[PDB]
Formats: C-alpha cells, structure tokens, sequence
C-alpha cells in the first residue's frame, strides 16, 4: 500500500517506486563497456529488428561530443530526452569552461536531473540507466548513472537485463590495460555468457576512444570479425 | 524441463477442443434438452389424468424411471463438457502478478459462470441449510424418486395405512418429480445457452490473458 | 464461425419474445392469481365454519387439492416464463471489461430482481437454516399438504389416539395451509408488478448494453 | 403502448390507497392489537391459578384457541395491508441509474423497513438456525400450539405416562403460549408505528424519487 | 490499481496509462507510407462517410509544410491540436534557420512535446501517433511519432488498426527505390491486407513528393487507378 | 472507476468524462443549418415558454458579426460564455486582421479553447456544442464545434437531441445550390421528423445570410408560413 | 458517487454540485418583481424577526445605484458577497463609459463572476440567485441570476422558496402596463398565493422606479396599505 | 460523507464545515452588549482561572481604536489573529480617510476576510465570533461578525455558549435609551439567565463608551457593585 | 476520521491535528520560570545523557537577547527552528525600532508565524511549546507560546510533561515579589514534585535577569547548592 507515491518510506525505509523504475530498467537490453590501456570502448547488444528501420536510429550507443559518449537501457521515450539533456549540459559545460574539462560533472548534471524526480509529488522518476564514457584532461572515464540518480565511476560495467551475470564475469575475468582488441573480444565473451540457451549473439554496435583520438564506430564487418 | 510440461498440457486440451465443445452444445445439447422436457410434459398430464389404488404402490413407472434416466445421461454429458472449458480456461491462467489482471479477470469471471452452471446440473437433495436458490434436482434424480416413492410404498404396504392422503401423496410424488425435471430443463437451457454467449464473446481474453509487445516500449 | 453462434442464439430469444411475456403477465397471470386467491378465500372459510371428527380424516378435501393444484400450476407456468426473460437477458451480457459497465450494471440489477421472484416462486418446505424471510410455498404445495395431513390422519386412525389438539390439528392444517396460499398470492402479485416495472423501465439497456458511436472520436 | 401500462399500473395502486392503509393501521389496527393483548394478558393469569390433573389433557382450551385465532387473523390482515404499500411503493422505482439515486435510497430504507414487519408478521417455528432475533410466532400460532399441545396429550394419554413434569409442562405450554402472544402483540405494536412515522415523513420522496426540471439548465 | 495515474509505476516497471493511450491510438483507422528512389509518399484509408462533410476535412493526411506532411490516427481533437503544433514549430525552425532544414528536428519538437505529458500528474497524454514525412537537405524522411514520443526513422511503416498487418506484408515484401507508381501499388496491396474479410476497400487518400518537387496528392481518379 | 478524472483514459483508451460532457449536448434542443446557392441558413428549434420571458433572450442562434453567426446546445451557462468567447475571439481576428477573413480561425479560437479544458485536471470541459455559419473571402460556410474541440465543416448538420434523425433526413434528402426558400422548407422537415409522435412543431428561429448581404433573421411570421 | 465534485459530470450529464447551491437558494425567503408602464418594481417577503436587529440591515433589496437595484435569496454571507461585486462592477462600468449605460453588462460581470466558480476545483459556487431590475437607456429591465450564471430578462419573476408558485400565478394572471399601485397589488396577491396554509403574510419590503425618477422604497406604512 | 470540505454541498444544500466553525464558536464563553441614550457597551463573562495569569492578557473584550472595541468567541488562537486584523484594517480605514468614518466597513474589512476561507479549499474558516461596537460619524454602533463572514447590526446581542438564552432574555426585556447604569444592570441579568443552576456569576469585564468620549473599561470593584 | 487534515473540524468543533501537536509537546522534558522583585528566571530539568555530548548544545534555555531568553520542549528540530526566528525576529524589531523595545511583539512575531501552520493544508504545524522571560522597557515579562499559536503572559507556568503538576503547585505556593534566590529554590521545589516515585532530581539548568542587568545563567555549582 506504499508503493504508489514517490515520495513515501515503507516502515523498512525503502522506495519502491524508486525500485520500480530500477526494474524498468532491467527489461532492456544489455550494454557494458570497460577502460583499458590509454582510453575506453563501449559494447551494446542488440536483437536486430525490422529491415525498414534505418540503422541509423536504433543505435543505443550516441555521441554526446566528440570526446564523450553514452548508452542506454529501459524506456526509450525518457532514454531519448535524456541523452538530449546529456549533450545539452555538455554544451553548456564546454561554453562555461572553454571545453569539456571534466566528464565527471557532466555525469553529475545529468544525475542531479535523474535525481530531482525521485522526491517530487506529480512527477514519476526516469525508468533509464545510461553509461557514460570518454577521454577528459584526466583520462579514461567511465560512468553509470541510474534512475535515483547514483553515479559510481567504473573500470568496467553493464546495463540492462543481463548486467548480473555480464558484472559477475568480468569480476572474475577483467584485467586493466588490455590493448584494445583483446580488451573487445573480452568484452564479446562477457556479453556472451549472459544470453539464455540456444540464443545466438548477433551483432552487436561496439565504439571506442583512445588518448589524443575521437570517437570511431566499428562498422558491422569490423564487428563481424569477433563473432 | 518446465516449459516442455506447459506446452504439453496446453496442447493436450486447446481451443479447438474447447470450441468444439462449444459448437456441441449449440446444437444438440439444446434439442436434446427439449426433447426430455416435451417428454417429461407428456408424462405430467398422463399422471394427471388418473386416479390411484393399491395397485400402482406395487409397480414402478417404468415411463418415469426412463424420463429420469434420459435426464440424468444428459446431466452427466453437460458436465463432462463444461469440466473440459474448465480446464482449458484454467491450463491457461497466467503467472500471479499484483498488476495487468485485465484478462485474468475475464478468466475468473468466466469460471465463475461455469461454477453455477456446474453447481445446477450436480445434484443435490433438498439440503434445507442454504438460503439461496434451491438447486433443481441435478444427478441424483432417480435415486430421490426411488427414495422418497418407496418410503409410502412401504407405509402402504406394510397390514397397510388408511390414510387416502398418503395414497394422494403417492400420486403427487409422480406428478411433482415430472414437474421437476420440467423446471430443470428449462433452467439448464437459460444457463447452457448464457454459457455459449460467454465464452464465444471472450474467448480471446480466455486463451490470451495477456499481450505482450514489449519491445516497442522496453529497448 | 462464432459470430454465426452468438447471432443464432439472439434470433431465437428475441425481446419481442420477452415482450409477450411481460404482455401475458400483465393482463391474464394477475387475474389468474386474484382467481385463485378468491378461491382461497372463500375455501378458508369453508373449512372455518365446521367442526371435526374421524369421518374427516378419512377423506382428503378434494376441494382443497383442486386449489393447491390451480396454485401449483400457476407457480409452474411463472417459473417458466420467467426463465425466459433470464435467458433474453442472458444471452446479451456484453464482454466483460473493467469499464463501460454502466449498462451492465442495469442487467445484474435486472436479473437479481427475477431471482427473487424465482426463489419465492420455487417451492421450499420449511428449511429452518435461513435467517432470511421464510419462502411461501412454491411448487411442493400440494405435497406438503398431503404429508403433513397424512402423519396425523396416521396417528388418528392407527387403535387411533385420543387427542383433541390432534383432531383440531388436522383441522388446522386444511385451515392454515389455505392461508398459506392466500399469502403466497398476495405476495406473488407485488412480486410480479415489480418485475413488469422494471423490465418496462429498462428494456432499452437491457437490449444495448452499451451503444457504440467511437467512429466520431475515433479515426 | 408501454407508457399506458406503467400508467395503468400506477392508477390502479396509488398514493390515496397507501394513505387509507396508513389511517386504518393509525386507528383501528393498534386497538383491536391491545384488546388481543388485554385477552392474552387475562387469560395468562386464568390458566396461572389453576392446577392441571389428567382431565385438561382431555379437552382443548377454547379460550385460548379463541384468542390464537384472533392474533392469527390480526397477522393475516396487518400482511396484506403492509404487501400494499409493499406495491405502491414498488411500482414507482424509476430507471435504475448511477447516479441521482437520492431518492430511491428513501425509496429502499422504507421497503427494508416494511421488510422488518413483514418477517416478524410472517409466521415461524423455533427454526433454531438464525443468530438473529427470533421471531415471535406470528401466523402459525395455532398450529403450533395445537402440535406442542398434541405430543403432550399423547404422552399422557397413552396407559399413559407418570411424570408430574410432563403434566406441569403442559400447564406450561398454555401459559407460555399466552405469554408468547402478548409479547408478540408487544412488538407488533413497536413496529407498527415505526412504519406509520417513517411512511408519514417519508411519502413525498417516496412517490416523486426524482423531481425533474431541466428545462431551467437545459435549453 | 496502479492504471490510474500517469506517474506510478508498476511493480514490473510499466506505465499503462502511456499503453492505454498507445491503445486509444489502436482504434484509428489504418495510414502507412515509405520512402522510394527519390521521395515518400503516403497512403491512409478512409471508410468513406456522409456526404454532407466537405471532403476537405477528414483528410488524415495533412501538409505541414510544401515539403513536410504528416497523418495522423487515434483521438480526433489531440491530432487536430498535433498538426496545428507540428505546423507552428516548422514555422519556428524556418524563421530560426532560414529555412527548414531538416525534418528530424520538427519531429524532434512534436516528439518532446508529447513526451512531456507522459510525465507530470494533471495531465493526460496525447491518444495519437504521427507519421512524418518529406524532403530536406539530406532526402526522403520518415518518421513514426508515438504518445509517448518515440521517435523512429524508417524506411516503410503504417500506424492504426492494422498496422501489425502491414508492417507484417511490409516486412516480407517492401524492397526499395521502386519507381514511384510501383511502390504506391506496393503499398495499396500492403492496405488491403490489413481489412477483415468481406471488406471492400474503398478509396484512400494518397501523396507524394519526390527530391525538388513539392507535394502533391492524388486526386480521386488518379487514385482511382489503382483499385 | 474511470469516468471521474478528465486526465485518465480507460484501458479501452477512453475518455469517459468527454463523452458525458458530449451526452450533457444531447439534453439541449434541435438546432440545423445548411449552406446553399450562395449562402447559408440555421433553424433551432424553441418549445415556447412562459411569456414573462423577454423573446429577446431565449434565441439559440446569436449574431456574432454582421457576417458570422451561430447557434448552441447543452448547458446554458456554459452556451453563453461561449458565444462570449466567439464574439471576442471575432474582435480579436478582425483588429489584427483588418477584418474577418475566415470564419474558419474564429471556429479555431473556439475549438482550441473548448479543447485545453479536456485536457487538464481541476477543470471540467463545456457542454455545450456550437453550429457557426457565414459568408467569408471563400463564400459560405458551416462548421460544428463539439466539446472536445473537434471541428468539421459541412454542407449540413445538426446539433442537440434530435441530430442523429436531422443528419439521418439530410443524408438521404439534402441537394446543394437549392434558392433560400426551398433550402429552408425542407430544414423545416428535417426539423419536423426529428420529434416525437404527438409533439407540434411550434415557431423556430430561422436566420440566414447571402453573399454580399447581411445577415437577417425571419420574424415569427414569416416563419410562420412554412407552418 | 459524482455529487462531490464541482467539475465531475454525471454519465446523463448533469452537474449536481452546481444543482445543490441551486437548492440552497431555494431555502431562502420569497422575492418578486415586475415591469410596467414606465418601470419596474420589486417585492420581498419577510418573516419578521428580532427586534433587536436594526431593520436598516435585514433589507433583501438593496440599491446597486440610484438607478440599478435589486435582491437576493440563499446563503446570506455569498448574498452580501454578490451584492458587493454588483456594487463595484457597478461602479466600474460607470466609470469607463460615463453612465451605466446598460444594466445587461453589469449583470454579465456579476453572471460570468458567478459562473467561473461552477467550472473549477478547490472553488465551491455561490448558492444565492439575484433579480435586477432598473432604468437604462432602453428602459425598464429586469434580470434573474442564478447560481450557475444564468441570466435572463423577463417580465416578471421571482426567486426563493415560492419561486414555482409566484411564477405559477403570474404565468396565469400577470398583464403587462399595470400603473404602478394595480401592479403592485398584483404582486401582493402572488407573494400571498404562495405561503402555506395558516401562514398571514407579514409587511414585505417593496419598492420601484419610473422612467427618468430615481428608486424610492415604500415605508412600512405604505406597504401596510396593501395588506 | 460530506462533512469533511469547505467547497461541497449537501444535497440539501448546507455547508457543514461552515456549520461546524459556528459550533465551535458556541463552546466560548458567552459576552453580550447593546447600545442605550447616547453610546454602547459590552459585557463578558470570565469563569476566573489561575492566579499567575496576569489578567491583562485574559480580557475578552479588546480596544480597536480609542473609538471602536470587540469581543470574541471561540478558539483563542483564530480569536486573537482576528483581532489583529481588526486594528490593522482599522489603522488602514483611518490613514486613506483621515478618521474612522464609520465603524460598518471596519466590520466589512473583517467579514470579508472571515468569508473568504469559507470558500477555498486547503483552508479551514475561523472558528471565533466577533461582537463590534463603537462611536462614529453616526452615533452607537453595534456589529456582530460570524465565522461565514454574515454581519447585522443590532440594538442587542449576546456570543457564546449562552446566545442563545441571553438574545432570549433580551428578545422580551430590553428597552431602548436607558441610562448607562440601567443599561448595564439590565444586561447582568441577561448574563445571570444563561448560566446553569449552581453556578453563580463571577466578576465579567464590562465597559463603555457615550457620544464624543472614548471609552473606559470598568475596574473589577466598580463592576463589584452590580453582583 | 477527521484527524488527519489539519484544516477540518470536528462536529463538536474540533482542531484534533493541533491537538496532537500540543499532546507532542506533552513528550517533552519540564521547564518553568517566573517574574519576582525586579527580575525573572527561568528552570528546565535535563535528564543527564551521554558525557560524549557537548553540553554547551543540550540548554533548553536559550538566550535571545541579551535582555531575551527563552525554553522550549517538544520536537527537538522544530524547537531549534523557532528559537532560530526568535532571534532573527528579535534583529527586525531592534533594527526597526533602535532596541528591542517590548518583548511582546517578539512572541507576537513568533505567535502568528506558528498560529499560520495551523490554518493552510501541505503544512503541519510546530510540535513545540515556548516560555520567553525578559526585561522591558516595561519590566519583568513572562509569556507562553504553545502550538497553536496562542500567548498569555502570566506570573508564573511551566511547559513540558510536568506542567500541570508545577503549575498545580505554583497555583497554591506561589508568592509574588520573592529575593531571587527564595523564588528559585521555590521553583526547585515546583520541579521536584512532579517527577515520578523513585526519580531523583538531577542538575537542572536556570538563569534569571534583574533589572538593569543583563542575563547570566547558573553554572552547575551555584546550580548544586539548591539540591
């Protein structure tokens, strides 16, 4: 009878609607990336759908500058207008600053925006998770922020329905400073091991970053490679 | 494995089989109904139309034992019938949540019609503990007949009784059980056929208690 | 296919059907029942300007059965009647959605009121479990009658007792049971009234469950 | 024409019927129920000076039946006059709506009240299954005395028994059943007037559930 | 118990006033549209009604612009409210930008704008979704926008009653950059296997716009044509 | 349990409190109109009351210039602050505009405002429904506002208790371009077959418009004629 | 279930809230008033109370302007409320055209003042009805406002408790032009006809205004006259 | 069910809220005053408390002006915020027009606040009623102001648990333009006769004012004399 | 069912919200004071916790000003929040008015800023009791704000759990114009008799004004001699 408001504690002192928009989060599909020797990829698996989609625009992995870059999982309504406040606040960041100085606080604009919605009557929190990642003048980051807000900094993580199961390996598995492919392919096999029986991994939208470089996407037959 | 077991029950008892079902009673159940009715008519005024002595204390109407038996065949059909729509409803009844019973609500308001039904064609004697509707006669039809029937047949033959009224209550035993399967015929007939309008405008919410399309909303 | 069902079944119970029910009740049922509670009348009487002795427990009152008799088949020919008009509505009970049940609700409303009438017209001996108001008759009139006077046409004739509260006892059996029926009457007319009422205010929900214009908000 | 039914129904059972019901149970029906308990009240203390031997199980007390009979004939009229204005306020239920049912609430408070008086008008025995108030005899009281009184007789009669209490029991019996009269005249009298008060405040709502002026907001 | 606000999640994670608007658009009649080798066009059913309505208004179909158009399908005052805010905000991106620059963005502001009320108490959501369609800087555009406000760029879709159906012939049988006349038969066998049997599909409305072109629609004899 | 918030759709995807806003329209009397060989006419129909009544003030159809008119049913509070709204909203175009262009946008000022209050909670929309009707730049015209916004031009309509019998004549009786007179005798049958059994047509107000003229409105006898 | 809130409709369609202040005025004393030849009076009945109340403060008609008056019946705090806002609109509408030029618009500012609260939650309406009546540029006139803001002129009406009867007998007897006294007699005969039986009516507050005079109130002992 | 907001109606149109704040009015002590030959005065009664009190700050009766004084009635905190206004509206009255003109629209200043919150929701009235009196440009006054905001000028009134036996007492005894003394021993009865057997009367504060004085409260030995 | 807003009253006439909030202040520890020859002091009982606490933050007397102080008991957050906007209160009337002139209009700042909470719904009231005690430029002052709102300055009172115990015994003991140290060890004596059996009165905190002198408190020896 008390997880109907936001802004109500159960005699325990939990938030269940909070949690709600956690499990919201869980029904989307998984995304991880990690750091690794100068600069940080991101992997994203996705169930390839309706050839009358343009590609262009299923793509879970979005580039909020050309220094730093995200992913989602949970509802795509509040995961587009998110990412949309995550490269606004960039811009505003980088024409108070000169540049994006650090990534860390613009994880923070986007959490304290994702966090405001948690205590507020009339308003129903961000069902979303988002992965950020990317080079600042300090150097590889990684993020995630969730819907209550939290943000913890990583040298590796998930998303999604599997992020149990994908953490739980690279927790036994992950060692830092990979050179780049063998960082990948470490990564395909965690994303891997949390499908179900009998599911085949197809491919999967995997991009990443190094000291002094951009941004590149590896293209589907780049992709194809670690199959 | 789990869902092997599922599917196995759920295509050993399906929709067509439910359905079919369904096209049964439409047709022959209902004319079969009304045939016992005409019959159990007929017999009412061949009872009414007479007049008792000894002699019928001594023999049984074999007319009536048949009407009876025509009556209790096509209970123990109806209830077959509807035990096999229970169980493909209830093969189907999804897993519990605390939301999205819009269709599981269907299920149970469809069930719950069948219980009626079910509990008006089993029988039952006259409990006299229950305040609702009494149930007409049900399964037990010819064995209440015989029971109630050989109870005066004892009292009249014993040296017999003297009462011309016990002799009349014989006579009403014979007319008034005619009357009751009657009454019992035209109840199951309301109740088969409000069945049928059930189940043939939700049987899409009975065999799917719920959509899922998730992906459209959940990426 | 389904919706050839559902329309045979409409087709047959149609609301003209109900219609000529409702018309027989309101003209020719009344008077019938007004007939038979006049003969209760005046047979209560009968039986109250007389003094008993054995020679009246040799003999059932015959006069007395012809009126549980009338009685009886009037209870039978409502019952069945009324059986219709369930079926009519039953037959039109929409799909169940957790919305839109204001039409609905008329028809719940509609057949709660016909089982009341059905379970003060279904017979009932005296339960003695129900808290509720005790049912008048029913259908068993004439058997109660017949049972209840044959335990005390058996204990006066055997040697016979010799009670006089048991001699007046039968007298007040005749007496009481055409009360019964005058009762039974009285009440059985408010009941009917109140049906033809309500069906007559409430046809039109009765037949649409819910009328459906969506083509103008919707497209 | 569905509006001339209603219309007939309506003239036949008005409101100036129901006001005459209300006059005759304002007047005479609450002094003929205490001349009947002034009876009773009398005939307690003539049967409580005496002592009983074998002689009164032989002969029925005339007084008292005279009395039961007359409580039996007050219950008989007070129920059909109360079905009256059972009638009368049940032909003028409106449509069943969701809404606006302000006065159809008034409506069913004075039919549950009406309700009341009749199940405590209505005859029954020591039923010994209601948690509730037990009813005071009501119409069946001489049957019921006649029966009580017969199973003692027979008892005593036979050679007959030997207990003393048996003898003093049916002494019991006639005095209890007196007493038993008076105290249902008691509560006949309580709820009587309670009627009168609510149908006296209540009767404009009653035939008007609903005023209607739309004109003035819709236009 | 939990259908009833805007703002509450289920214990799942779900949000089923934001389906039940998603439903109210299911009751709306069948419009679909795709892109060719050089433009769009779309095609949307009309169960043909009284006489005494000028034809002029139940066009579901609707121009947005010389070069933006849109169809809409659900609640029939919130999709008049949708192409009158569709139409302001072209406006206001033409007067910013000096022209309209790219189709992505329009849909970007309707797309918010009916995101917004998925989120705040007191307000219910939009019952209707919007295809988009048109030319720009880069080519052939086509949108689907939803209540909630996803937006998806495709390359063929439909939306209403029967959309399941022909998205399902679509997804079996579109191939593209047919010749204009060839995909417009395309997508009238696509409409006419989403009727129910019996059904006789009249005539639908049906535009087009090709790269340098504006509009035009079909008139009802060109349309006529291919019954 | 749904039909008592304007904010929730049923999971049907209705909208109950609008369409018992659209039945409280139903309780108010006839009123129809029809264009013709340049112009337009509206009849409404008045059971005639108490003659303490100033006639003045009890006319459904209500001058909004000297060149758009129109005509109400439902609540009369809420009728009277429409025509209000109609009036204004008529200053307003015509001050901006130089004149009333098009009825077409004073019909949108009306249907935008009677559309906002459908939308948000702590305000319950109008029950009223509005027929307008005149001669603009284009020629005649003839829309109908219901209370959920919704508009449509016509070439004939009803509005109120009668209206389906109304539009049921009209759709099988209505031929265009017919010269005023005949136009008005058969909106007068229209009109007559829309009653009940018993019931006498007594006067309506019957008004119209031609091109380049004025409106007027036909007094009681020469209503009286077509008796 | 749907009589608590002022914004809920009904599913016939009816606004009960706004119904119950329409009773609450029917609790209020009788009030009556007509027009004649030049001019228009009002009549007020009184059950006479303390005379420890100074009877200067218990009078139900009350002067808006030397040429508007009028009365009121129900909650007495809305009365004096209602009959202030008259008063300042009054005064205002004096001041921006010079004069109260016509009494209709000082009636629609107390009208739409009235109806605004029979549209929104948190407000509850005004349970009192107000009869106008006075000199204008046209000449006599004479108003009910009802809760709901409703107005209409008319020639003769009343409100309160016998509101049906008065209307009842003037509906049957009332003959327009009376000079002034034969009026006023009239109207007496109406406020008697509507008491119960046994009632004797006491001395009601009644005074009127011709064309070009101000207001005068007739002293107690020209009323006694009537009596 | 209704019982529990300011804004909803009875179905027979009462406000219980309302209702409620008067019987909380009706468990304050009572105080009663009337007007005689040239002034006013007002009488209180005072069931004597704890002697630590300092009697200064129990006095129900408090001076608003040199020339305007009250008395109140009910929940002491209401009571106290209300006297408050009392003098603020008086300071107002007294800068915009020189003087206390008169004391009515003082009164009025008072009415209307203690009206307003019977008619929004998310506010509860005041539970306090308020007896004014005074000396202005027209002579003695005497006002009393009810929790709905109804004020009426009176010769004589009581507030209180006993107002009703009091206005009883004086509703068959007082008579006008009695000399101070007189007056005020008059008025003691009055006070006596609503007490409840056993009880004797203790000391009340009482006070005054005549034509062209200001006003003076009787000390406890000269209110000794008239025990 | 009505104590659960704090804008409803009962149908006796109830406020049982701001009565729960005086039954909180019941929960708290006693403390009293009082005036005497030139001066008042002040007592608070502690029962004496943790020695990890400072005891420079467990006063429950607290200085105001130098020449106001004051004590509260009830919830420990709203009490410092009301000796916070005693002080800040303090500043605007000395800043206004060059020196805290009269300590009344402190507790009258102080009174209406508690008595509003109780009033508007969204807000609960303060669970806390006020005694304020100082010199003026009257003198010796000694007042009391309790939840509601409401002052009284007395002689002599307590707050807290004890309260009516000490004021049952200030009520028959207390003698005005003590020598300072006799009025303390009366109110020892006070204090001490409304512990329960067994409880020994530990080192309560107490400090008094004289006039022309500024505060002190009592440090814990000169507070161990009266034990």
């Amino acid at each position: 009878a008390y997880d109907r408001a936001i802004t109500v504690f159960s005699p325990d002192g939990r938030l269940f609607q909070v949690e709600y928009a956690r499990e919201a989060v869980k029904k989307g599909s998984t995304a991880l990336g990690m750091k690794f020797a100068n600069g940080v990829l991101l992997i994203s698996d996705k169930k390839v759908r309706s050839r009358l989609i343009e590609q262009n625009s299923i793509e879970k992995i979005q580039l909020i500058d050309d220094y730093v870059a995200a992913v989602t999982s949970g509802l795509v309504a509040d995961a587009r207008v998110l990412v949309d406040f995550a490269r606004i606040s960039a811009q505003q960041e980088k024409v108070t600053y000169g540049s994006l100085v650090n990534i860390e606080n613009l994880v923070k604009r986007v959490a304290d925006q994702m966090q405001q919605y948690t205590q507020y009557g009339g308003v129903r929190p961000y069902g979303v998770s988002l992965i950020f990642a990317g080079i600042d003048q300090i150097g590889p980051r990684l993020f995630d922020c969730d819907p209550a807000g939290t943000i913890n900094e990583y040298k590796a993580t998930a998303i999604g329905s599997g992020k149990d199961a994908v953490v739980s390996f690279l927790e036994r598995e992950y060692k830092e400073n990979l050179p780049e492919k063998e960082a990948v392919t470490l990564g395909i096999k965690a994303l891997k091991s949390s499908l179900e029986e009998g599911e085949e991994l197809k491919a999967p939208e995997i991009a990443s970053i190094t000291v002094g470089n951009k941004y590149r996407i590896y293209d589907q037959e780049e992709v194809k490679k670690f199959l | 494995k789990r869902a092997a077991l599922i599917q196995n029950l759920r295509d050993s008892y399906t929709e067509t089989s439910s359905f079919a079902v369904i096209e049964e009673w439409a047709a022959g159940t209902l004319q079969e109904i009304e045939g016992i009715a005409k019959a159990a008519v007929e017999a009412h005024g061949t009872i009414r139309n007479s007049t008792y002595g000894r002699a019928q204390a001594e023999k049984s109407p074999e007319q009536l034992l048949g009407v009876l038996q025509r009556y209790q065949d096509l209970c123990h059909n109806v209830y077959c019938q509807a035990e096999t729509i229970r169980t493909v409803i209830a093969i189907r009844i999804p897993e519990h949540k605390e939301a999205d019973n819009l269709g599981v609500a269907v299920q149970h308001a469809v069930l719950k019609v069948i219980d009626e039904l079910e509990i008006k064609t089993l029988g039952s004697g006259e409990k006299s503990g229950s305040g609702g509707a009494p149930t007409p006669i049900g399964m037990y039809a010819l064995r209440e007949y015989l029971s109630a029937r050989s109870t005066v047949e004892d009292k009249l033959l014993g040296g017999g009784s003297q009462s011309p009224s016990l002799l009349l209550e014989l006579r009403q035993i014979d007319a008034d059980f005619m009357l009751k399967v009657e009454l019992a015929t035209t109840h199951l007939s309301t109740m088969v056929r409000a069945v049928i309008n059930a189940y043939l405008l939700n049987w899409k919410k009975l065999i799917q208690p719920r959509g899922g399309h998730l992906d459209v909303l959940y990426r």
